[PDB]
């Protein structure tokens, strides 16, 4: 082993210390059974399946009786921490293309390797010194490579989740990441988040008064959801110079097919990286 | 590829095993694909034929939920077949089992749909195969 430098962060996951510099994850046992999480199962045999450089790098795994210790690459902060800290100054261009442009090709490596990673939030993308960012945190991920599964929907915080989740529907998949980014690409621009909602009802209100309320003719199914009813409020669309001012018309565009209603519809990840909106990509250094 | 593949089906000869089966109606825990998975790990974790119990037959089904079953109650009803009727002070002991199967395979839970096919194309037509779910 080596020496704890900080602690920087604890949730429900676990307990992350800074520690050559990397990020020592120890994992929390249950309760009741002294046993190994299904969560952190899942990181665990997906990240070691999982190579790629926008992707973190899974080192080692330490086992005991006791103890379970996740060794990772070290990233020197998440996005969030670095859209608050550009809030005012703004994000560059430049580099907002060039961000979403990688998280794009992380992505479409894990749906083209069948996982879902559910839980594309700024919180869980980690960012280092040299103009990269790399997808981390798939304790809610999982394969969706075999048939008749049974899934969930408890996936990502409210504020990234895709419609067809909340109104409840069944069968869902790889969509529902790109609805995720999508939020965070408009999260990337206007530095605020897109739809902040309180509860599941809410989230799906803020989602209708942005994007206008779904037909049958933008969602071909959409009345026939478990969790849909008449009673839902019927607003226009407002349009992304309202919405997102400071992106231009091929910006506006992948923009809108991430925001899809129809998840067939959907735009998905192999596809958006060859959107006319990176002609002009780069890798730009970031202010940190 | 292997010819001895019944390493793993002399465990559908056993009584409480076919039992196990009939209470599973609808392949809920013990789908097709799982009962494919739950050989992978078998020669993953690279089992001798002494290792073939059903002590390790019920942890390596439950880790095959544990990974593609988002329900995380149904599997909870292999405790009392691999445990007893003392099942709910033993089933720290039984998780503990699969933390080791989980570290033997080193951490290699993830199984392919193609992966499963293969060892489903042996011997198609035994009858665990045909449990399929709809």
């Amino acid at each position: 082993n080596f020496q704890k430098v900080e602690k920087i962060g604890e949730g429900t996951y676990g307990v992350v210390y800074k520690a050559e510099v990397v990020a020592l994850k120890k994992i929390r046992l249950d309760t009741e059974t002294e046993g190994v999480p299904s969560t952190a199962i899942r990181e665990i045999s997906l990240l070691k399946e999982l190579n790629h450089p926008n992707i973190v790098k899974l080192l080692d795994v330490i086992h005991t009786e006791n103890k379970l210790y996740l060794v990772f690459e070290f990233l020197h902060q998440d996005l969030k921490k670095f859209m608050d800290a550009s809030a005012l100054t703004g994000i560059p261009l430049p580099l907002i293309k060039s961000y979403l442009f990688q998280l794009l090709q992380g992505l479409a490596f894990c749906h083209s390797h069948r996982v879902l990673h559910r839980d594309l939030k700024p919180q869980n993308l980690l960012i280092n010194t040299e103009g990269a960012i790399k997808l981390a945190d798939f304790g809610l991920a999982r394969a969706f490579g075999v048939p008749v599964r049974t899934y969930t929907h408890e996936v990502v915080t409210l504020w990234y989740r895709a419609p067809e989740i909340l109104l409840g529907c069944k069968y869902y998949s790889t969509a529902v990441d790109i609805w995720s980014l999508g939020c965070i690409f408009a999260e990337m621009v206007t530095r605020r988040a897109l739809f902040p909602g309180d509860s599941e009802i809410d989230q799906l209100f803020r989602i209708f008064r942005t994007l206008g309320t779904p037909d049958e003719v933008v969602w071909p199914g959409v009345t026939s959801m478990p969790d849909y009813k008449p009673s839902f409020p019927k607003w226009a669309r407002q349009d992304f110079s309202k919405v997102v001012p400071p992106l231009d018309e091929d910006g506006r565009s992948l923009l809108s097919q991430m925001l899809h209603y129809d998840p067939n519809k959907r735009i998905s990840a192999k596809a958006a990286l060859a959107h006319p909106f990176f002609q002009d990509v780069t890798k730009p250094v970031p202010h940190l | 590829q292997r010819q001895d593949m019944t390493a793993f089906f002399k465990l559908f000869d056993d009584d409480l095993i076919q039992d196990f089966l009939w209470m599973d109606c609808c392949c809920k825990i013990a789908d097709k694909y799982l009962l494919a998975m739950t050989f992978v790990y078998f020669k993953r974790a690279k089992f001798t034929i002494s290792e073939h119990t059903r002590i390790n037959f019920f942890i390596a089904l439950y880790l095959a939920n544990t990974v593609e079953e988002d329900e995380e109650e149904t599997k909870y009803e292999i405790f009392p077949w691999a445990l007893g009727k003392n099942w709910r002070k033993l089933f720290p002991n039984f998780l503990k089992l699969r933390d080791q199967l989980w570290d033997r395979i080193d951490y290699r839970a993830i199984v392919s749909r193609r992966c499963c096919e293969e060892v489903m194309a042996i011997a198609p037509t035994h009858y665990i195969w045909q449990r399929e779910r709809s």
